[PDB]
């Protein structure tokens, strides 16, 4: 009710690799997202910007997605090369069992910024040590002399490779 | 999209 789309914790058995789209584990090279899946989509801005979007369809003929920008005003459609679409994780990685499926300190990532529907460049400050905790990240911010925000929390749901 |  309150937390629509919250991610399940990956629980693997012996000898199971953390799968593609578990935390930091990348999608396979031929991966195709389904209608309804959430993605980071690189679109033209005013400049380009990674936005939170929802897949509408994919054409294997053109290798282009149709995606809808998720905004409060209503949807805007974009047609994008698969090169401009990063699938969001479908599981959160459990640091207690699959710590290697988390982005490590200082890794460059794209992360959702608070009170936006956009992804921006950030460095990992700390991966979570417990499954109930999120990432701490430093966002690039050119308004500050050293170029970075203070540490801000971002759920695994909204941190992807840059 | 809502930007920062």
């Amino acid at each position: 009710l309150y937390f629509q789309g919250t991610l399940p914790l990956w629980i693997g058995k012996p000898g199971d690799k953390p799968p593609p789209l578990c935390g930091a584990i990348p999608a396979s090279g031929d991966y195709v997202a389904r209608p309804g899946d959430k993605v980071a989509a690189r679109v033209k801005a005013v400049d380009e910007q990674w936005i939170l979007a929802e897949v509408v369809s994919y054409s294997h003929a053109t290798n282009k997605y149709e995606v809808d920008d998720i905004d409060e005003e209503g949807k805007e459609r974009h047609t994008l090369s698969r090169r401009r679409v990063i699938p969001l994780p479908q599981w959160k990685a459990n640091p207690e069992t699959d710590p290697e499926a988390l982005f490590q300190k200082e890794q460059l990532v794209l992360a959702l910024y608070p009170q936006t529907t956009c992804f921006y460049r950030a460095l990992i400050h700390a991966p979570p040590q417990r499954p109930q905790d999120d990432y701490s990240v430093l966002f690039e911010d050119t308004s500050y002399a050293d170029g970075y925000s203070p540490p801000l929390n971002v759920a695994q749901r909204y941190v992807v490779a840059c | 999209a809502r930007t920062k």
